[PDB]
């Protein structure tokens, strides 16, 4: 498992009439565990996260412990083919590209 | 981690005063207050008071005012409670507690409990007797002792299956207790079974062997 | 006339796999709401040669022979589709 | 001061049902309430603070809700490890700890196992004689126990003790003791211990004779 | 949600062919393949083949090749398996499955299981007998029936405490079965207890009452 | 093809211990391995996938690890609801489902309860006579059962059937049956059923007589 | 409890004497489901994709979580005179990712 | 400094309001 990082997750898009390019739709996901002290490869934590971790270490019990989540995204473009018609679309914020727990 | 440690059971005359203690561990008492709680067998829980070690400002309930003084010492992370003017109505169990509740976090720690008894009787030692008759039941009987605390075990703690230990009962300033064990027909008298009784107050240890 | 043949070629090239286990899930695309004409011909010839490098040969021959229209979007979209197919086919 | 009233005062389930408890307040207490659990011979432990959150380690079954002047605590699927007493506490003023509610389980009926033990030799040499009667592993709670000597009634000097519901199979127990002087004991010949329960139209009698 | 439903148990001659079915629900079979699995009582699990409804390309293992044909139909979300050339070695339980495993998500759904038996015997009806003797044990005996499936209950399903049902045993192409129930001494013959037997293959229902 | 070897083939715990199982592969299988669970009379259910992740609803106790050519599955604190058979599967090629490992618990010994039932009137009118002997709620597994007629040995026509370990108290059971013709049954007078076990130096015998 | 939103969480600083005393740092808490019933901006495409995966029947290893998405700085003063400024301390928005 | 310390009187509430953490 290891610490918080990025990992693969892909699906296949299918249509009954048209054909889509590209077929394999790729959208990674963030997964792992981040602890204290930090043993990771991403940038340093913020002040909020270290405050929460210290609170957890003193003996308290929070109702929402820190979670590993992404912090950036990139767009994508799709093309659809069918008789007498080709179409293209551009959709932003689809592919995750970084992870860091908040 | 955090751990709360307390003193042992105490028995006092009707008119003396007592001083109970509560010491923390792995924590700094200056962070938050400390509460003292009382429990009676059937009247439910109650609240006595709280202390703030950093400043020394203490708060007491409206019923226990004037007969319970709380103090704290941060040099060794300890708190003391002095109870005065006993009237044979304070026989109970006392607890040391830390409480914090908030919309996003909470902390709750409790002690182990100290038992306080008030009576005018005199300490005495117990008497241990054995009892002998596809199953066989044997019994060990403890009679004539004071005060309540006492420990009973079978075979030094290597036989904990099918064993019952009935609660003590008091009549004429004297307690009683019994224990029973059931074992199959192929383990007696082919082996040895003994009941061990330990009374800490008088510092007595006795072992008795069951024979046909 | 021409696009339909390209659709047939694309469908033909996507052969089924032979692995014994499902690789991933399939989900329909219903969600997620939003003057050099020589370039296209050269790109088509390059892609045809690359596919030649390696059933589908007759379709490619028909495409090349078919090789009038001035819609700005169609040429650019076909160029982009061929650019995508360039990477896709190498698998 | 705020006074908290808890209902119902007694409960009984079948190990598969849903349970609901209510704890009403005597004055607007905002949303400051806590729900606890106390098993026998142990200190309490927090379960639900504020009005909706859950302490670490609490499973999903337990839940609570309410606001203003009415609060409720519900368990969806009772299990065999949820025998305890539940309290509701408020914090808007000097703390108050409700009244407490018990809980019990059910199972198929069973019959008691009866054993009788006569006095030992050491006790006889001492000067007294005690006869013991053990009843084990029965259901439901109620039983009647009677002693007879030489075919006659006797109801002086008897001591009785009950046990709590077991956590392994939910069955009770009982012990009875009769004390006499050596001279009086040696004058009679036969002794009997009779038990009357719900699962038998006739009493269960266990008897012994001194001469043999 | 997703649910997989299958057919019922089948008995077949040694040399015929069978056609088992597996129909989904709340799901579209075109999303992923369908696998067929076999299980024998003591040889563990195995793999037969898989089908892809969207295209129709099927894969079979290296041992079952040539004696198992898989087909699919998406008009009603159903799959069929035809098994041919039985040799009395295929008596087993067959399962319909969906599997997906990936580094970030997974799916796993199984059917209920279809039992296939191969024999040259003849169907027959059972025979039910009662048995009569602070506790009492009663029994219901089922003798001389075929094939295996049969259901036995006590009091139509209102007595499920202290009841044992032993597994069937085969000798001279005929089965047997027995069931036992234990009840206290204050519930018989003060009440009525009956054992009910249902055989689906022959469509027979029998109820027998125990009397002293 | 890849061959998977699972060890150990049998296990036994005391309801408080840790358990570890290993499943080795015959060739590099990357990190494609899954761990299942199958209770009696039910279809399997996934527990762990892709070597080290955990399906929805799996508690914290279970865990697994490994890579390359060695994989292990460990349970920290066994409970009473974890009686099942565990398989290890790979997916790098045509699926293979390991071999399977069982599991068992422990408890204190106990003695069997023996009952004997004679033939019914309807069966006698039919033409046969069957005598039944039930042994219930014993431990450990092994027993010897013997039949006697008119003080002589008889070992022809006997049928025996065993039950599986109970999920409520972990105890076994057993049934025995003896079949005879009406004339041969009526020619003799006395019948007996004897059981020999570990928890008794002498056999337990239950006998009946035809004349009364 | 309700849906994902912002809620209070404060501590007390004690060492000199510090100003301000009550250190305030809110926290995000609640649950976000499908369809949206909230008051924050609309979800992204990634989150709706994950929710649709979860609804179809799959079982993810990291379901969406309610987290903050903005922060503000703070300034502290210590007397005995010193001042410090520290950024990214107080959360001011919530939205699940 | 003395004035600030004097003005910060202790509270009279019967329950702990929140935790205390040193500015480390």
């Amino acid at each position: 498992d290891g610490p918080c990082a990025l990992r693969e997750l892909s699906v296949d898009l299918r249509a009954e009439r048209s054909v889509l390019i590209p077929e394999t739709y790729q959208a990674n996901n963030c997964q792992g565990v981040c602890g204290w002290p930090q043993s990771d490869r991403n940038p340093r934590y913020g002040n909020h996260v270290v405050l929460l971790l210290k609170m957890q270490a003193r003996g308290a019990a929070l109702a929402r412990p820190p979670c590993c989540v992404p912090t950036a995204y990139a767009g994508k473009l799709l093309i659809s083919l069918s008789e007498e018609r080709i179409s293209a679309h551009h959709v932003p914020n689809m592919v995750a590209t970084e992870c860091g727990c908040r | 981690e955090v751990q709360l440690q307390q003193s042992g059971a105490e028995l006092v005359k009707p008119g003396a005063s007592v001083k109970l203690s509560c010491t923390a561990s792995g924590f700094n008492i200056k962070d938050t207050y400390m509460h003292w709680v009382k429990q009676r067998p059937e009247q439910g829980l109650e609240w006595i008071g709280r202390i703030d070690p950093a400043n020394g400002n203490t708060i007491y309930a409206s019923k226990f005012q004037g007969k319970a003084t709380i103090t704290a010492d941060t040099s060794s992370n300890t708190a003391y409670m002095q109870l005065s003017s006993l009237t044979s109505g304070d026989t109970a169990v006392y607890y040391c507690a830390l409480f914090i509740t908030t919309a996003t976090y909470a902390m709750d720690y409790w002690g182990q409990g100290t038992s306080v008894t008030v009576s005018s009787a005199k300490t005495t030692a117990p008497s241990v007797y054995p009892l002998a008759p596809s199953s066989v039941t044997l019994g060990c009987l403890v009679k004539g002792y004071f005060p309540e605390p006492v420990t009973l075990t079978w075979n030094s703690g290597s036989l904990s299956s099918g064993v019952h230990t009935f609660p003590a009962v008091l009549q004429s300033d004297l307690y009683t207790l019994s224990s029973s064990v059931t074992v199959t027909s192929s383990t007696w008298p082919s082996q040895s079974i003994t009941c061990n009784v330990a009374h800490p107050a008088s510092s007595t240890k006795v072992d008795k062997k069951i024979e046909p | 006339p021409f696009l339909e043949t390209l659709t047939r070629l694309v469908r033909a090239l996507r052969v089924p796999p032979a692995r014994a286990s499902a690789p991933r899930l399939a989900l329909d695309p219903d969600a997620l709401a939003g003057a050099l004409a020589r370039r296209v011909a050269a790109e088509l010839q390059a892609a045809a040669a690359e596919l030649r490098s390696l059933a589908t040969a007759p379709l490619l021959a028909r495409l090349l022979a078919l090789c009038g229209l001035g819609d700005p979007l169609r040429a650019l979209l076909l160029l982009k589709a061929l650019q995508g197919l360039r990477v896709e086919w190498r698998g | 001061s705020i006074v908290m009233t808890q209902t119902p005062k007694f409960l009984l389930v079948s190990a598969g049902d849903r349970v609901t408890i209510t704890c009403k307040a005597s004055q607007s207490v905002s949303n400051d309430v806590a729900w606890y659990q106390q098993k026998p011979g142990q200190s309490p432990k927090l379960l639900i603070y504020y009005a909706s959150n859950r302490y670490t380690g609490v499973p999903d079954r337990f839940t609570g809700s309410g606001y203003g002047t009415d609060f409720t605590f519900t368990i969806s699927t009772v299990q065999a490890e949820d025998l305890a007493v539940y309290f509701c506490q408020q914090d808007y003023s000097s703390l108050t700890f409700g009244a407490g509610t018990k809980l019990e389980l059910k199972r198929a009926d069973a019959a008691p196992t009866v054993s009788i033990f006569p006095p030992s030799s050491e006790q006889l040499t001492s000067g007294g004689a005690s006869v013991v009667c053990f009843l084990n592993n029965f259901y439901p709670k109620d039983i009647n126990v009677k002693w007879k000597i030489d075919g006659s009634e006797r109801q002086n000097g008897v001591l009785n003790s009950w046990t709590d519901q077991d956590s392994k199979d939910s069955t009770y127990s009982m012990s009875s003791t009769l004390t006499l002087t050596k001279d009086e004991y040696e004058r009679h010949n036969s002794y009997t211990c009779e038990a009357t329960h719900k699962t038998s139209t006739s009493p269960i009698v266990k008897s012994f004779n001194r001469n043999e």
